[PDB]
Order: structure tokens, then sequence, then C-alpha cells
RNA sequence: AGCGUGUGCCUACCCUACGCCGGCAGGCGCGGGUAACCCGUUGAACCCCAUUCGUGAUGGGGAUCGGGGAUUGCAAUUAUUCCCCAUGAACGAGGAAUUCCCAGUAAGUGCGGGUCAUAAGCUUGCGUUGAUUAAGUCCCUGCCCUUUGUACACACCGCCCGU
RNA sequence: AGGAGUGGAGCCUGCGGCUUAAUUUGACUCAACACGGGAAACCUCACCCGGCCCGGACACGGACAGGAUUGACAGAUUGAUA
């Protein structure tokens, strides 16, 4: 019937122009970082993400990782890529499809652990 | 009819743009079924928008103090 | 951790020249504009600042964020012994007191 | 020498680039006139820089 | 502002050492039954970096100074 | 109109006049100002109306839920910055208990600093309208003084008696 | 004698706790409760999590000039320059 959509934008017609197309015309937001511009070198980056997706089963999602940075979306080849859920140092194993990769915050899970509460009074008054 | 895409409320968004504003709660359906998607992912800002905590900036210190639960 | 004997001779000069050289401990400002050029960064004002501390040739005093060191007698002769300079070398000058 | 460490995150826009010109403090600093004092020290200096208490 | 009980991860650390040398043997071969020099001496074209630096032993490859020149043999 | 701030060497990190880009946050240029030299004659609050609200839950109103925005500067995440587009919680003078108020005073609002890379419900000053009220008293709350009693003097949070 | 805030509606600093990586560092009244000029995006919180160090002067004393490497490039990092 119909194909995947993205913000309007299809997925083919992701695939189809340049990166740096890709966050000149994509929706609002999140591109204003990279249009002054994110620092060159990032091969290290990019060659972790080789290895883990080497490490990685085949026919199957890559594995969590440990990145505390926010990520940013490139052709739908390989954004997908699973990124753990910061806890406090561990990294979840969250399904986190492609369509949220890249957006606020790298938790996907709770922040804070909430303190057993009781009634109105005692514990809320001295 | 000349009325310019900035001054109306269903702007290009997540999935695909919507186009079209037509009477009563038939987009206001459209503009529900995106928050309904936003808590089923199990999102931080999802989840705060099921739990009823406000999300766009708006702080918790006397909010849910009349009738909560 | 290799604190360069070249910076080291740099920095004794300066300090024999007038008594008093730039001294900050701020680590925000790797080299400062009178301490660039010549490889000087923060840790290098730390060293020479304790070791002197310990030797006691000169005598420190902080104010204002800022370091002084006394230039004494037997700094000029531990200065002169240490970095082998002739002996008619010291800071002397007389006019506008 | 710690270089390749620290520089990690520019520090130009927040109240640490700011400090009491004094005694290194980051709380309370009065940046009116130049000044980067403290009110601790302000009031310290308050005669000497030329202030006076008179209304 | 007292120990934290942190003393059982990383049994006192040891400083960041990899050998310790004192002379430099298998590098210098210079027996060609005549006694003459034998070097491997490469450069990058610069002014700051020249033949005196040395140069790590590989099975193939040439580091040379700070510019991190790459040239392989594929 | 009033107080008054503003071109910076630890740092483009200022106030910005004028034309261009758009309903919009913002970008471009020439720059004026190191200041009774420019913003600035500092053109807001207000008084008007021979046309449009009418006792709602709402054009007296705000998470007007969610999407369109972005700053020559580390990424606005329960995102303290943000210009655009209806809905709604709630309130009919707020039963106890009561702050603070002597004339340009209370109140009525806006501006400028400290805040500040953008950031004011705070705070610190400033003009901007002008009051029926008070020329008094110890009724309350305190505080001070005098006389008085004290077995208190660590001073009534004292001392002390008996089971 | 009058002009206003609340047990009358949304927002701002501090307590009984953060069994997560986490306030503990002030007040039982005026004379604590828009106060520490306290509007911490991170930087100020070291507080809380592998939070680069020898960068714990001691010439303590001794073998030894190698006493040693606070550098970046790879299963030498699943956290770009850790």
């Amino acid at each position: 019937f119909r194909k995947f959509t993205y913000r309007g934008v299809d997925l083919d017609q992701l695939l189809d122009m340049s990166y740096e197309q890709l966050m000149q015309l994509y929706s609002a937001r999140q591109r204003r970082r990279l249009n002054r511009g994110l620092r060159r070198k990032q091969h290290s980056l990019l060659k972790r993400l080789r290895k883990a997706k080497k490490e990685a089963p085949p026919m199957e999602k890559p594995e969590v990782v440990k990145t505390h940075l926010r990520d940013m979306i490139i052709l739908p080849e390989m954004v997908g890529s699973m990124v753990g859920v910061y806890n406090g140092k561990t990294f979840n194993q969250v399904e986190i499809k492609p369509e949220m990769i890249g957006h606020y915050l790298g938790e996907f899970s709770i922040t804070y652990k909430p303190v057993k509460h009781g009634r109105p009074g005692i514990g809320a008054t001295h | 009819y000349k009325i310019p895409d900035w001054f109306l409320n269903r702007q290009k968004d997540v999935k695909d743009g919507k186009y079209s504003q037509v009477l009563a709660n038939g987009l206001d359906n459209k503009l529900r079924e995106d928050l309904e998607r936003l808590k089923k992912i199990r999102a931080h800002r999802g989840l705060r928008h099921f739990w009823g905590l406000r999300v766009r900036g708006q702080h918790t210190k006397t909010t849910g103090r009349r009738g909560r639960t | 951790m290799l604190m360069p004997k070249k910076n080291r001779i740099a920095i004794y000069e300066l300090l024999f020249k007038e008594g008093v050289m730039v001294a900050k401990k701020d680590v925000h400002m790797p080299k400062h504009p009178e301490l660039a050029d010549k490889n000087v960064p923060n840790l290098h004002v730390m060293k020479a600042m304790q070791s002197l501390k310990s030797r006691g040739y000169v005598k420190e005093q902080f104010a204002w964020r800022h370091f002084y060191w006394y230039l004494t007698n037997e700094g000029i002769q531990y200065l002169r012994d240490y970095l082998h300079l002739p002996p008619e070398i010291v800071p002397a000058t007389l006019r506008r007191s | 020498g710690h270089q390749q460490l620290y520089w990690s995150h520019p520090r130009k826009f927040g109240q640490g680039s700011r400090s009491c010109r004094v005694c290194s403090n980051r709380h309370g600093l009065i940046r009116k006139y130049g000044l980067n004092m403290c009110r601790q020290c302000f009031r310290q200096y308050a005669k000497d820089i030329g202030f006076i208490k008179l209304d | 502002k007292k120990r934290k009980k942190k003393s059982y991860t990383t049994p006192k650390k040891n400083k960041h050492k990899r050998k310790k040398v004192k002379l430099a043997v298998l590098k210098y071969y210079k027996v060609d039954e005549n006694g003459k020099i034998s070097r491997l001496r490469r450069e990058c074209p610069s002014d700051e970096c020249g033949a005196g630096v040395f140069m790590a032993s590989h099975f193939d490859r040439h580091y040379c100074g700070k510019c991190c020149l790459t040239y392989c043999f594929n």
C-alpha cells in the first residue's frame, strides 16, 4: 500500500540526497549545532561503529554502545544502531527505532530512583 | 484563498506532513494520535506526558495537589 | 613532568634581569602572553614556585591571585653557581629608584 | 601539561569564566564598572576604590 | 576528604611504563664483512623532521615525526 | 519624562541610529556613541472614539495540551531563552488569622541596574496618578522606666519540696 | 477610621527522604521560609559515578644513568583528543 515515512520524507528519498543536504533540508531543529559545525576527525567514532557492527551478530541489530553523546541522522543504511540507556553507568538494551535515534537525550528509561512515600503528614511535616 | 503556511497548526511534522484543517476534531484527533505514539514508544518526554507531567518548561511545586489520586 | 632545561634557563635569566616574573596558577590559560613563545605552561610556574619554596633562595608572597619572589643574595649566588654565569652579572641599576 | 584532558569544553559563557579578583570566589560577584569584585571583598576595599557611604 | 575505600580497585596502579632499555643491539647491524654503515632512515618532506629522527621497527611501517605520514605497500 | 546604563587588555561577549531581507524570532551593510557629542527631544504605562464585547466561562483569563522558531557562544533534556494557531482548568472579594502603611505617603502601573553567553514573578533605584482618611491613645502586641516582692545571681529554661 | 496577602486558583528558596550515579554544608519566633546577592544546560557542588595526577617539596638513603614516557594514531577505546 504505502511506504515508510519519516517527518514527511520517504525512506529511499532519505537515502537519495547527501548527508549535508539531509541536515540542511531536514525538519526544524537538530541542524543548528552542525550548521555552525561539529568538529572534524570523527573517524574514530565511525571506526568504533564499524567494530561494534562487526562484533554484532549477523541479521541482528547492532549491540549496545556506551556512548554519552547525542546522535545524528544519516542515510538509513546504518541508522538504527542500538544505543543504550544511561541509568547511572549502564546502557539498557531497549529497542529504539531509527526514528527516535538522534533525538533528545540518550536515556530512554527512568533517570531517578523514586523514594518510598507515605501518607500526607508525618513524613511531610517536622 | 491566500492564507500563508505560517498562521496555522498542521505544518509539516513527524511521520508525514499534515494538510487541510477540517471541521471540529478532524485534525485534533490527528494531533492527539501523535501524543498517543509518544506514549506508546516509551520516551522520557512521552512517558512524562502519559504520567500527567507537563514538559514544555513547566516546573512542578504546587501542581497535582488538589484531587491527586 | 619532563621540565625543560632550556625553559628553566630562560626563566632564570628573566628573573635575574629584573627580579620578578609573571606568575599565575590559572590553568584555563595555557601560556601567558609574556610567558608564551617559549613553551611555558602553568605547571612550569607551579614547579618553579615549589622548588624555590623548598630551596628558600627566594621568599614567596601571594596576593590577589598573584605571586611575588624576593630575590636574595643567596638566590643570586646559587643562580650563578647552578647556571655557571659570569660573576659580573647582577641587577644593580641606580637611575630613578 | 594537563592539556589533552582539560579544555574539553570551552568555558567562556558561564559563572566559571568570572571569578573574584581577590579570593577566586565565583559567588556574589559584582561586574558593574568592571569591578570583578565579590560583596565581602568589595565592602572590604570600598573606601579605597573611591565609593563612600553617604546616601 | 578521607579514604572512600578505593584501595581494592587497581591494586596500587602502576605508572605507565612499557620497556626499560639499556642498550640497542638488534637495531644496530653494520656487519657486511667490511664494517660499513647500514641504515634504514626514511623521512617526510619537511624542515622540522629529517633523517636524524629514529624509526620504529616493523614488518611494513614507517613511523616518522608527528605528521602521521601513511605510505603502505597495499 | 525620571533614575541611569552603554564601544573591554583577561572576551565578538555594549547601547545601538539608518536602509535590505520576512506576518516571525534573526542575518547584511555604512557605522553614531569611550558619552549633556549617539541611542535620546530616552515618542511605553495612560487620555480619546458621530462603527463592532454584554453577565458567558468566556476576547476579565493559562500547561490556551501540539506543531511552526533559533542567537559572530557545547550541544534548551520535567527542556528557567524564544514571534505564530481555538478549546481549560480556576475565581462571584476569598468563613480562621491578619502583614504594611503620617503627603507626592498608600495604591495604579512601566523603565534602569544586580542579575546576564539570551534570561526577571526576585531584588535594588527611578519617574509616572493622587486619596475619605490621623493630629490621637494605651484596648491589643511588645519594649522602656518607677515603686514593690524574691529563698533567683548559671539569674524563672531559676530555685526547690515530698513520695 | 480606612487602603491589601490566606485554610481563595498556576509559578520561586529552603525540611521527613533521594535504597539511582546524587542536596545533608543554616535556622522550632520576630531576628529562618524571592536569604546566603542561591536565575548551577554542563563550567560554580569537590558534593555523587574508572572524578588524567606524583603534580604526597623530604637533598630521606641507596643501588643506576636510564631515575624514566604527564604523547595521539589497532581486538592497545563498544565514552571524536580518556
